[PDB]
């Protein structure tokens, strides 16, 4: 290719589909998918029952030892049954890799905490409950880390508002801050950004 | 089928009775809230208030979604037991600020467009 | 040594117009160092420089004793310094305006005006555009 | 620096270094305020021929 | 060219001022109105009109890269004359 | 390559356990520490004498927006709302029409200093050098209404900077 | 380990909404009309979810 | 005809640039 | 045993004292939390861009750096050499920026606040740095995800040099006031220990993991924009404790000496972004000239960049540790999800395991050894 | 009258006092906060003025409000407030504290100090510079020296 | 209905009531509560103060951006009055002093201030006037202060014959001086007082704005409860854990309230008067370091 393309990385790219293949050949029962990316990131998509399992297996075997959570979070989307995914991503010191894990719940089902495996977790749970309403089991302390007191519902939830419910202001009669419900002076202006004619062809879908 | 991994409760017993007893730590916890945080309002105000919020949910026919709500009742209560909120979260419950608004179809249509 | 910064204090002393100069260039700006007149200001103010001095202190200007309303002998501020002497104060260039003077045009402000905030003058803001609906008049003739 | 020779050794060997050959206020060294125009060369992508978009 | 509403508060280029009976002239009591007494209508209708022998020109502004997008402007139609899109500049064809 | 930065042993001999007992009980350290201080005590500082002196500027540098025009005298804005679709904080309100003479032309151009970020997003998507974020800073204001900028106020604030955003931008636009 | 509970999903109790922006919404499910203006079919490709529109007012300052 | 001209190291490039910890020995025993 | 609550960078903190020592420390934050996340996904790439200036504001650049290359990793294309070298010069002021702040706050609380004063003279010529090369002193947004948004100006080089020849000398003084005073030892020696297992299962990265010993610089294992091409050193620490934090820090500013040297000496001619039209916006002059250069200025500037469908996490070494950006894009201009990874949130998460059995005055020194800044831990 | 001319001199006396020592307690919430202290540095030597550096909420004349203030924040920040000696004044700096600035349309930012607190002087920029916020320290001591409180007691 | 004064939005911050009130004494104590609940339902408020701005901050949040006005002013020139009630249709008469100065005795702020503010608004073209007098007021007072009361609304009615005319009777509250004055004394039996909270009236003065036909009307202001002055005072120093103003004062609180039957109260407002023993904690609370009082009805 040319100077303004990013080069590409073969034998990394080898390397990480050898060792997905590896890890789900030891572990059939939880893993679903694994994937690798063209720059060079492999993904391994398992079943919420075996989060405990593959982390564990991922931080303590000699050939894998990921002990470092680099970061843990959820992304929502609500077209799907299971609303919610939850990625894992580790590092790896001794090779100097890192992998990453997902898997999936809905607004119902929890999810094992993790806080065993990784101490590192125990905010990042906290974060995901605050922020997505994802709840934790077994978790030492579940609660809100980031929005205030008595605030309800979870705000980086798709369908949550922008702006939210409800705004403070001080009253001088009650003398104190009070929440009222949300009233802009000037709207959000929303925009219709997205184009036609599609831009790449090879993410194309079925017509169907 | 709609087999359904528990959270709490596989039932509604035990999670009514869940709800009994964050309604027993509430009522028990109300009267030191009152006083703690030097509320103007009364404990039978303040325990009338923790009724219509345990009211507001009694629709509620699945029993992860009745613990779930237990859980974030009682998350509430830690809230108030260990003096996070202030006296601001506390009487954000009473709306003491919003003019009311009426209910009926004459008062709407005279107020705005707003159902 | 000691003779010498004593000589250059009273240098500076005798460079501003004597002791009564002194004393009001030192309590007009808390400063009383002595430097070549870069320029005049239409207002007032005078603009020094000292390249011997650190990178910052080497430029200053004099505020004028009175701006367009108001009698500045005490009340000095910043916005008082017309755009072509603020792009040299500010070391956005190395040539003042009385050198290369800047472009002019028909549109530009003859007077420059300070900051007026809690003053008649403030800007108050507004709508700039048009009524969008316009409504019906009835007729000035009763119907029966 | 406009200071004098006791105050340099004074403060010389207070501190126990040289200070005026690494002084902390900026002096004539500095670059001149006004500049000469640049010219700010062109991109592998300039040319006139061979020079698709499909190819890069 | 600023004129003056019957109110007495100056109307500005886009020809907005608040009639008589608006609530929102109280703003203005004991303070101003900002109005910009250059109106870009009137300076731009006193610019002379360019005279090129040439049935196509372009146009940018001036300055070179300080203008505006370089831009061609058609000079056939003899009733009228040729005014750039962005700077409302008037070209014309030297007649008779 | 790595390095050790708390990796030194000390010494057992009699000279060197005498040196740390002298320096413990002496206070050899701390007079140290007193002695740069005292040099700092001798030196020229760096404060400089405002308002009298300012702090060196840029020309690239982000000041007050202001509305500039064609040295004909018409406004160079002709209303393509590209800078209102840019600004990432939505800080620029924008409505147009044809004018008297049929040209593009705005009829509200507002800009929320309150919520504006000066990142200057604005007057790098101007394809006209229309909007443009002048030199000016010390525009500080006793209330928040006349912190909301109009059209009217921006194109005072370009006849009034007009020389100076005009030599920046002459100093300016061929880095750009 | 699995209630097996018959009983149609509602979350409304955990969303947080507040009650008169459950019961008096009307959201509309459709798929967007092209943008006649264009000839491209790019953005009637998915489903979409809006919700009834609600009133706008001129603010007294600015517009 | 004109060259490109844009900020560079001047030829022969910059003088050393001292980064290592100087603290002096001052001398008592 | 009495519970007390320091209340309000800002911080709300619980403790349960048992006389002088700390039993348990109950961090409470979300006084800074903004919502930058949510609001990323309603803009586009270039308008997300500043929030990142924002969220670890004492290391904008590094930020800048972070987010950008994650968008060229999902755009599969790369910036020019001498943007790169740019990137990495400033990367390193900015990390010499950062440790000063870090270092003279950590002192000021303490109680020595006379290098804060030394110090922030030259954060300000640093600060004129920035200024200079994109016109805004702290929120510079100079660094995007096609390499950098202009040109250095004529003269810039020449006073970086400059500042760079004379910095060792402020570091020296820095030393000479807090490296063997006593005080200053007996505040930080032993204080904060934290093991190398402990550290890494916390999540810690950067300072807090070098520290105890382990061998780990994201610039070393992993580089990224052209940090393969220059030699500096990584200073390790022995004992774990913020005595070693302080001495890996102030070894860590020597170094970024030295990489600032090399940058200087060996920066490239050529362009400062990528010679792509659809995805860097073109010259002002190709714009107002060329048909094309004036469509993609207009469909860049309104809409922006389309980025290939995809998730990637993206980790540089911040000069507080790993700065990870997780970004997920779903083929439009606008970022589907952005999560934003910052090492204060596990320090700060670690900080009730390194004070256990401590007075309450060593609480203050472990929060200024973790360098918490709040808009990151918050977002 | 005689006591026209002492209340007017008494007054000037008064607020050259109050405006020559102004001590102020800054909220560090955010990232203005930086050019907060950039403003004390050595450089500017916000000391030099009279402004002290830190002064304590039961001994301070002057608020600053710099940096964002969330829906969590605003309580504590309004109870410090209220625990000011009577002549406070409030300098809300920053587009954040001005009107929310970037975070506007957020749903855990309240938009603008002012919804909380008076203020007084409104310092525009993301950031201001410190040169720009110690003008606007100086525009809130040209307003302290406007005030005429004895001419109006003697009037009233 | 001039329809830039067409009430939009839900009665919030940033919506508009089509109500444009200049509130003349809005610097006192029922005059921040008049404000903060025109200011809450987005309503233009002009405030116009002959005091130092510094005494008017507190009422800058009450409003949005833009919709609070602060103009100067002074009793004695009528141009001041015109300049400040010109764009306004609701004109809200809150002047008053409780003693006499130099420059201003009773007259001047209960006779010929209510009277000039009452003419100019009529010149001017107001649609609503609300005047506040006292319950207690009269002509044959032997207090000067309510002769004065009756006179200036004898005047307001003549001059504003659609004045609304509200007698309140000891107000109460926070700023209140009635609680504060008998608990900072750290007589009765024969005098009766019946005091009304500050909330209730600062509704009822909203509401009389938002009735249509109470344009004409005097109405009185008046607490549920009557109490005797002395158990008033007891039940005080009760609820403050206490043991148990020149001469026009004193007089006014040792004289009893009146009776008002056939003037309409809050009740025709729509108010529900709030009892003592609610508020008197709320009040009492910074006087610190269950059993209340019985009433007379
Ligand atoms: C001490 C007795 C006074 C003389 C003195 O302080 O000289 C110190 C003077 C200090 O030199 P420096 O400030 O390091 O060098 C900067 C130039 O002198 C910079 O010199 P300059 O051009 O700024 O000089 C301005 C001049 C005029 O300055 C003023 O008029 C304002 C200051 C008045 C202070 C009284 O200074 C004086 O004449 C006053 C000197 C001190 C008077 C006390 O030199 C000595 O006298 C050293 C003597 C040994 C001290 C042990
Ligand atoms: C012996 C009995 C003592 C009784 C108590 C007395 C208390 C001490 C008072 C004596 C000291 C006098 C105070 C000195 C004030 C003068 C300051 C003057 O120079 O300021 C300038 C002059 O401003 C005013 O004109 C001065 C007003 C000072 C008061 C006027 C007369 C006061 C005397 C009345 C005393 C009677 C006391 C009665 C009770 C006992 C303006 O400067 P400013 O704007 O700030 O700063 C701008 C910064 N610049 C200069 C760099 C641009
Ligand atoms: C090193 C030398 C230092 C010497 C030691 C310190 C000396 C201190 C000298 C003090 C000077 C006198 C201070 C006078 C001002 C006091 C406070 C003030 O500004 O007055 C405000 C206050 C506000 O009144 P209102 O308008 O009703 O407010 C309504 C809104 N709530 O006005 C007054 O109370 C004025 C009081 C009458 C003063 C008449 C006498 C004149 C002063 C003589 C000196 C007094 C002290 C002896
Ligand atoms: N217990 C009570 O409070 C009840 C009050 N009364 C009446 O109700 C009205 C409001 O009472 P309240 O708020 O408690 O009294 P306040 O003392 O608290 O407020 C009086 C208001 O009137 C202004 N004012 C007073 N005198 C003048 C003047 N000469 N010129 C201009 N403005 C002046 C004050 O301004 P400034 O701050 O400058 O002095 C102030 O805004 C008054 O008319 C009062 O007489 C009715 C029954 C009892
Ligand atoms: S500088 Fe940035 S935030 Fe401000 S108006 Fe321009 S684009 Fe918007
Ligand atoms: S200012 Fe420039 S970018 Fe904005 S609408 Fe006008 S011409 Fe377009
Ligand atoms: S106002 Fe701007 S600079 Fe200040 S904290 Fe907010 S975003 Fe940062
Ligand atoms: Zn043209």
């Amino acid at each position: 290719t040319r100077p303004t393309i990013r080069p590409r990385n073969d034998v990394v790219h080898k390397q990480l589909s050898a060792f997905g293949q590896y890890v789900a050949e030891i572990l059939p029962k939880y893993v679903q998918q694994v994937q690798v990316s063209c720059f060079n990131e492999l993904e391994i998509f398992i079943h919420p029952d075996g989060v405990i399992p593959v982390l564990t297996f991922l931080r303590d075997h000699t050939n894998a030892q990921f002990k470092s959570l680099a970061d843990l979070t959820a992304v929502d989307v609500p077209t799907r049954q299971n609303r919610f995914e939850i990625v894992y991503n580790l590092l790896s010191l001794r090779f100097n890799s890192r992998i990453r894990v997902k898997t999936y719940t809905d607004e119902l089902t929890p999810i094992e905490s993790s806080v065993t495996v990784y101490k590192a977790a125990n905010w990042y749970e906290r974060e995901i409950w605050d922020m997505f309403g994802v709840f934790f089991a077994n978790h030492p302390d579940l609660r809100r880390i980031l929005t205030d007191y008595g605030f309800e519902g979870h705000p980086f939830r798709k369908d949550f508002p922008l702006s939210g419910y409800v705004e403070l202001r001080y009253d001088d009669e009650v003398k104190r801050v009070v929440a009222e419900p949300v009233e802009l002076a000037q709207e959000f202006r929303k925009f219709d950004l997205n184009s036609p004619w599609e831009a790449f062809p090879a993410y194309r879908q079925p017509p169907e | 089928g709609t087999s359904v991994k528990p959270i709490f409760s596989r039932d509604m017993n035990e999670a009514k009775r869940r709800v009994r007893e964050l309604y027993r730590a509430w009522y028990r916890e109300v009267p030191n809230t009152v006083h703690l945080f030097q509320l103007d309002i009364s404990v039978k105000q303040g325990r009338d208030k923790v009724r219509e919020m345990f009211m507001k949910n009694a629709h509620v026919t699945d029993p992860r979604v009745v613990d779930l709500l237990v859980i974030k009742g009682k998350m509430e209560l830690e809230e108030t037991i260990n003096v996070w909120k202030q006296r601001t979260h506390i009487m954000r419950f009473f709306h003491e600020t919003e003019a009311p608004r009426p209910t009926d179809f004459l008062s709407k249509f005279y107020v705005g467009h707003d159902p | 040594e000691l003779v010498q910064v004593l000589r250059r204090g009273l240098q500076q002393v005798s460079g501003h117009g004597g002791l009564r100069g002194y004393l009001r260039v030192l309590f007009r700006a808390n400063d009383v160092r002595v430097g070549t007149l870069v320029g005049e200001d239409k207002y007032g103010n005078k603009y020094y420089e000292d390249n011997k001095q650190f990178f910052g202190r080497h430029r200053w200007v004099i505020y004028t004793t009175e701006m367009n309303g108001r009698d500045t002998f005490w009340d000095v501020d910043g916005s008082m310094v017309p755009p072509e002497w603020h792009r040299w104060l500010h070391c956005m260039t190395d040539d003042p305006p009385t050198t290369k003077p800047p472009t002019a045009r028909k549109y530009i402000w003859t007077n420059h005006k300070f900051n007026v905030s809690g003053t008649p003058q403030q800007y108050v803001p507004y709508s700039t555009t048009r009524k969008k609906i316009q409504e019906w008049v009835p007729p000035s003739t009763p119907y029966k | 620096a406009s200071a004098t020779r006791v105050i340099q050794l004074l403060r010389n060997w207070a501190s126990g270094r040289d200070l005026q050959a690494k002084l902390q206020l900026r002096y004539q060294e500095i670059s001149k305020r006004t500049q000469p125009p640049p010219k700010l060369p062109v991109g592998p992508s300039h040319k006139l021929s061979n020079n698709y978009y499909c190819t890069r | 060219g600023v004129r003056t509403s019957p109110t007495g508060e100056k109307v500005t280029h886009t020809g907005q001022a608040y009639d008589d009976g608006d609530y929102r002239r109280v703003r203005f009591s004991d303070r101003q109105k900002e109005v910009n007494e250059n109106f870009a209508i009137d300076l731009i209708a006193e610019q002379p009109v360019s005279e090129v022998g040439s049935r196509v020109i372009s146009c940018d502004g001036g300055g070179g890269a300080l203008g505006h997008p370089r831009v061609y402007i058609n000079l056939d139609k003899e009733t009228k004359t040729g005014t750039c899109g962005y700077c409302g500049l008037q070209f014309r064809q030297p007649h008779h | 390559t790595y390095k050790f930065v708390n990796m030194r042993e000390p010494s057992m001999d009699m000279k060197s356990v005498t040196d740390r007992a002298a320096q413990t009980l002496l206070w050899t350290e701390l007079v140290r520490g007193l002695g740069m201080t005292l040099s700092y005590l001798f030196r020229e500082p760096a404060t400089i004498n405002y308002p009298f002196e300012k702090g060196p500027l840029s020309p690239r540098f982000r000041g007050e927006h202001a509305l500039r025009r064609y040295p004909s005298g018409e406004e160079r804005c002709i209303a393509c709302k590209l800078c209102e679709a840019v600004c990432p904080a939505q800080a620029i309100t924008i409505e147009a029409e044809p004018r008297a003479d049929g040209s593009r032309r705005t009829t509200r151009y507002d800009i929320d200093m309150t919520k504006c970020i000066y990142c200057g997003f604005c007057q790098e998507a101007c394809p006209v050098d229309a909007i443009v974020e002048g030199p000016n800073f010390e525009f500080s204001t006793e209330t928040h209404e006349e912190l909301l900028y109009n059209k009217e106020k921006l194109l005072n604030n370009g006849d009034k900077w007009e020389a100076e955003i005009a030599a920046n931008i002459q100093a300016d636009y061929l880095y750009r | 380990q699995l209630i097996a509970v018959d009983e149609k999903l509602d979350i409304t109790t955990l969303t947080g909404v507040p009650e008169e922006h459950i019961k008096t919404r009307k959201v509309r499910i459709f798929v967007p009309a092209r943008n006649n203006m264009q000839s491209g079919v790019n953005n009637t490709k998915k489903w979409k979810m809006e919700f009834d529109t609600r009133e706008r007012w001129e603010n007294p300052l600015m517009g | 005809a004109s060259k490109v001209k844009q900020d560079m190291p001047p030829p022969g490039g910059y003088g050393p640039i001292d980064y290592k910890r100087n603290l002096p020995r001052r001398g008592l025993s | 045993n009495l519970t007390l609550n320091f209340g309000p960078g800002v911080l709300r903190l619980v403790m349960e004292l048992s006389g002088e020592m700390v039993r348990k420390c109950d961090p409470h934050i979300g006084l800074l939390h903004r919502g930058t996340e949510k609001l990323i996904e309603y803009k586009t790439y270039l308008q997300a861009l500043p929030y990142f200036d924002r969220l670890d504001y004492v290391s904008m650049m590094c930020n800048e750096q972070a987010y950008s290359l994650a968008v060229e990793k999902l755009l599969n294309i790369q910036p020019p050499p001498r943007a790169q070298w740019i990137r990495v010069l400033f990367g390193e002021i900015t990390r010499l920026l950062n440790h000063i702040m870090a270092v003279t706050t950590h002192a000021l609380d303490i109680g020595a606040m006379t290098p804060f004063f030394w110090m922030f003279e030259e954060r300000e010529k640093m600060f004129e740095f920035y200024e200079r090369v994109s016109g805004a002193r702290m929120h510079a947004a100079y660094i995007r995800p096609g390499g950098v948004h202009q040109d250095l100006p004529l003269g810039l080089l020449d006073d970086i040099y400059e500042f760079s020849k004379n910095f060792s000398f402020r570091i020296d003084e820095l030393e000479e006031m807090l490296t063997n005073n006593r005080i200053w030892r007996n505040r930080t020696v032993d204080i904060g220990v934290v093991t190398a297992e402990d550290a890494l299962n916390y999540g810690f990265s950067g300072v807090m993991l070098r520290g105890s010993g382990i061998q780990w610089d994201l610039r070393k294992t992993q580089p990224y924009d052209v940090y393969d091409q220059v030699e500096f050193d990584v200073p390790i620490g022995s004992r774990g404790d913020c005595y070693d934090r302080y001495l890996c820090r102030v070894e860590e500013m020597r170094q970024s000496l030295r990489i600032i040297s090399q940058c200087l000496n060996k920066m490239p001619p050529g362009e400062i972004k990528v010679d792509d039209a659809k995805v860097s916006p073109p010259k002002r002059a190709e714009m107002k000239t060329s048909m094309e250069s004036l469509i993609h200025h207009f469909k860049l500037y309104t809409e922006g960049y389309q980025v290939p469908p995809g998730a990637t996490y993206t980790a540089i070494e911040a000069p507080k540790g790993e700065f990870g950006v997780y970004l997920v894009s779903d083929g439009s201009s606008r970022p589907y999800r952005c999560k934003i990874k910052a090492p204060g949130f596990a320090h700060l998460a670690g900080l009730d395991k390194m004070s256990k059995g401590h007075m309450l005055a060593d609480v203050v020194a472990i929060i200024g050894t973790q360098d918490i800044v709040f808009g990151e831990v918050d977002r | 009258s005689r006591g026209e001319y002492v209340v007017a001199k008494l007054d000037d006396l008064v607020n050259w006092a109050r405006r020559s020592s102004l001590w102020p307690m800054t909220f560090g919430l955010a990232c203005c906060a930086v050019e907060m202290m950039h403003m004390a540095a050595p450089r500017y030597d916000m000391d030099r003025f009279g402004v002290v550096f830190r002064a304590s909420p039961r001994q301070s004349d002057v608020m600053i409000v710099a940096g964002t203030l969330t829906n969590k924040m605003a309580p504590a920040l309004r109870k410090v407030y209220d625990q000011m000696p009577e002549p406070r004044y409030v300098v809300s700096m920053g587009s954040c504290a001005n009107g929310g600035g970037y975070y506007h349309y957020s749903y855990s930012v309240v938009r603008g100090c002012d919804r909380i607190v008076p203020v007084d002087i409104y310092v525009p920029g993301c950031p201001p510079t410190a040169e720009a916020l110690l003008y606007g320290i100086l525009q809130l001591q040209r307003k302290i020296k406007r005030e005429k409180r004895l001419r109006i007691w003697y009037r009233r | 209905l001039h329809h830039a004064l067409i009430p939009h939005g839900k009665g919030g911050r940033s919506s508009v009531s089509g109500i444009v009130a200049t509130v003349f004494g809005a610097t006192g104590f029922l005059g921040r509560y008049v404000v903060n609940h025109l200011g809450r339902m987005g309503s233009q408020v002009i405030v116009p103060y002959r005091c130092e701005p510094y005494d008017t901050m507190h009422l800058r949040p009450m409003g949005d951006l833009g919709q609070i006005i602060f103009m100067e002013w002074n009793g004695k020139d009528k141009d001041s009055i015109r300049k400040v009630v010109e764009h306004s249709n609701v004109v809200i008469n809150l002047v008053g002093r409780e003693w006499e100065t130099k420059n201003f005795d009773f007259e001047d702020v209960f006779v010929k201030i209510p009277h000039a503010i009452a003419q100019v608004s009529k010149e001017a073209g107001v649609e609503k006037l609300i005047h506040i007098s006292h319950l207690n007021a009269d002509i044959k007072s032997p207090s000067r202060y309510l002769r004065s009361k009756a006179v200036g609304e004898k005047e307001v009615r003549a001059a504003f014959p659609e004045a609304t005319i509200i007698k309140p009777s000891d107000i109460f509250g926070r700023e209140d001086r009635f609680l504060n004055y008998f608990a900072s004394m750290r007589l009765g039996k024969e005098t009766v007082k019946q005091p009304v909270y500050i909330v209730d009236v600062s509704k009822g003065i909203i509401n009389a704005i938002k009735d249509p036909d109470a344009k004409g009307k005097t109405f009185a202001f008046v607490g549920p409860n009557r109490y005797l002055l002395f158990d008033l005072v007891q039940y005080i120093f009760a609820v403050a854990y206490r043991p148990f103003t020149t001469r026009d004062k004193v007089e006014r609180v040792h004289m009893s309230d009146m009776t008002l039957p056939h003037l309409p109260g809050l009740e025709d407002l729509g108010i529900q008067a709030t009892p003592l023993e609610l508020k008197a904690i709320e009040v009492l609370r910074r006087h610190r370091t269950v059993k209340p009082a019985k009433t007379v009805n």
